[PDB]
């Protein structure tokens, strides 16, 4: 898990990395450490991502919001946890780290567990884009834009969401 | 460039109707056509977009049609704070956008009043500096908003004018002057020059001659 | 939330210059700028537009001289303005494309900058050249041609401020030379024009000038 949990690098929501697992967690690092139906295996999956502190609460079942309809969703039936930590020192840089991207636009949500890594220009008017960005013709993905300055909803949090099949 | 009228009018509570012509490739083509009042000195403020719909906090008087390449803006109860210069926009393909030329919205506080013009042939001191300047000056007309027109003989000339915008006088009607800049030989190898102000639709001409 | 726009000054004709318009409330970086400029007493133009991923577009007035970009550390947009012309002199607007919660454009622009005035001219302080306008209901109007003068502002008066009655200075126009002119007139009665004297006193501080014109019937 230290290849997980203590990973130099992470990845943006969007691009959400899943690793194949083929108590001492359960530690005063993480400020988020939330179970569904299995409280504290055939297969265990880490999938671990940066987003905002104030979009932690859209890792869950039944969540609604632009990272659980466009980034990253989880079935209303999840059994699994969620654990998120404040990421600040790390993904914040003086003058903003803007290397972290979420999906803004997606003509349909996503299903449970799906990965959406396209980007096409979203077409949001009348008019087709032909793969250039302009009015109403969007590139999907924004950056985060991650400064030590902002606020603590506004700082990056690392998240491992652990599922059990 | 989309097209205003230059000047409209009416009494408090009143409804007015400011229109916009533009063509099939902008207004005539999208839904995307908006609107901004703006106040001396100050920046534009959006009151109309997508045709017809208000941000929040713009009055209910205020509102804007579209019938084929013109759109429209309507205020209704035309109070004194609404006048104002007002601006029409459109999307024009490709990711640019059109303005209109701007309309003066006058609330009619007194009477209309036509200009009074005078107009100056060069001096001679002027002259003998190898330079001859005519001058019209426009003067006492309500609304503020006139158009200055120059002849030559009966032949119009727009080298060499320079016209300011009107501004406000002390009793609240407006001024303008316009310059025709020429040279002496210019100046004397015609048999006049004429002024030509129009106000609200009324022309006036006044003429000088080297003679 | 605004937008604060500066650059903006005087400079010569072919040259260059930058404009600044700092963002606060939100991110020029997640946002779709433009500038929109407004020439003297003229109607709105837009300029060129900025999108999230850097594409750029222009009006073709600008195409080749101007770039518009960001600096999404700074949360600032700038325009960059190359080889300007007199036809360029005008108030200079950021402004903030107006979009729905979800990022998608109305086709409006709902926030704007003060504005920055550019004005291009080649214009320094000059003294103004002062003519006379001769007289030609019993009234008769006679005044002073104030020209080609810099910067503003001149002050007019009439036999040395005795006269005040009947007087209208007029504002002055700004040439595309870049000087001013204006003109000052006094209305007086035409039973006095054989008798009268009337000299109009012209004061242009910056260039330390001050003429005196007799006023003559022709
Ligand atoms: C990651 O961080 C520290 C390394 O000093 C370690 O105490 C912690 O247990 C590690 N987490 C793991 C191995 O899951």
């Amino acid at each position: 898990f230290g290849e997980v949990f203590n990973a130099t690098r992470f990845a943006s929501v969007y691009a959400w990395n899943r690793k194949r697992i083929s108590s001492v967690l359960y530690s005063a690092s993480f400020s988020t450490f939330k179970c569904y139906g299995v409280s504290p295996f055939t297969n265990v999956y880490a999938d671990s991502f940066v987003i905002r502190g104030d979009e932690v609460r859209q890792i869950a079942p039944g969540q609604t919001g632009k990272i659980a309809d466009y980034n990253y969703k989880l079935p209303d039936d999840f059994t699994g946890c969620v654990i998120a930590w404040n990421s600040n020192n790390l993904d914040s840089k003086v003058g903003g780290n803007y290397n972290y991207l979420y999906r803004l636009f997606r003509k349909s949500n996503l299903k449970p567990f799906e990965r959406d890594i396209s980007t096409e220009i979203y077409q949001a008017g009348s008019t087709p884009c032909n793969g250039v960005e302009g009015f109403n013709c969007y590139f999907p993905l924004q950056s985060y834009g991650f400064q030590p300055t902002n606020g603590v909803g506004y700082q990056p949090y690392r998240v491992v969401v652990l599922s059990f099949e | 460039a989309l097209t205003q009228p230059a000047s409209v009018s009416g009494s408090p509570g009143q409804s007015i109707t400011i229109s916009c012509t533009g063509t099939s490739s902008d207004v005539g083509s999208y839904n995307l056509v908006s609107w901004y009042q703006q106040h001396p000195g100050k920046a534009p403020k959006l009151m109309i977009y997508e045709v017809t719909k208000r941000p929040s906090g713009v009055s209910n008087r205020f509102s804007g049609s579209k019938s084929g390449n013109t759109a429209s803006l309507t205020i209704s109860g035309l109070q004194a704070e609404d006048e104002a210069d007002y601006y029409c926009c459109s999307y024009a393909g490709s990711s640019t956008w059109v303005f209109g030329g701007g309309t003066k919205l006058t609330v009619l506080g007194q009477p209309k009043a036509a200009p009074s013009v005078t107009l100056f042939p060069p001096s001679s001191e002027e002259l003998q500096a190898n330079k001859a300047t005519l001058v019209c000056l426009i003067s006492d007309f309500y609304p503020g908003a006139v158009t200055v027109a120059w002849k030559a003989d009966s032949s119009p000339v727009k080298a060499g004018v320079e016209t300011t915008t009107p501004s406000k006088q002390s009793n609240n009607k407006y001024a303008a002057s316009s310059y025709l800049s020429l040279t002496p030989e210019q100046w004397k190898s015609h048999r006049s020059y004429s002024c030509q102000v129009t106000h609200e639709g009324s022309t006036v001409e006044k003429t000088v001659a080297p003679t | 939330v605004q937008l604060v726009e500066t650059g903006g000054g005087l400079i010569q004709p072919g040259g260059s210059l930058r404009l600044s318009c700092a963002a606060s409330g939100f991110t020029v970086s997640s946002n779709y700028m433009s500038w929109v400029r407004q020439a003297p007493g003229k109607g709105l133009e837009w300029v060129s537009v900025i999108y999230t991923g850097g594409t750029t577009y222009y009006a073709d007035s600008v195409k080749g001289r101007f770039t518009i970009s960001r600096d999404n550390s700074k949360n600032t947009l700038y325009l960059q303005m190359n080889s300007l012309r007199a036809e360029d002199t005008a108030v200079y607007y950021c402004a903030r494309a107006h979009v729905d919660t979800a990022m998608v454009e109305s086709g409006a622009f709902d926030i704007w900058g003060q504005g920055t005035r550019v004005t291009v001219s080649s214009a320094s302080t000059k003294g103004p050249s002062v003519f006379p306008l001769a007289p030609s209901g019993g009234t008769a109007a006679l005044g002073c041609l104030v020209k080609d003068y810099f910067p503003e502002p001149v002050t007019v008066s009439w036999n040395s401020g005795a006269l005040t009655s009947g007087v209208h200075t007029f504002p002055a126009v700004l040439q595309s030379s870049g000087l001013y002119s204006l003109s000052s007139v006094v209305t007086v009665p035409s039973s006095s024009l054989g008798t009268q004297t009337y000299i109009c006193n012209v004061n242009h501080k910056p260039s330390n000038t001050k003429v005196d014109k007799r006023v003559e019937p022709k």
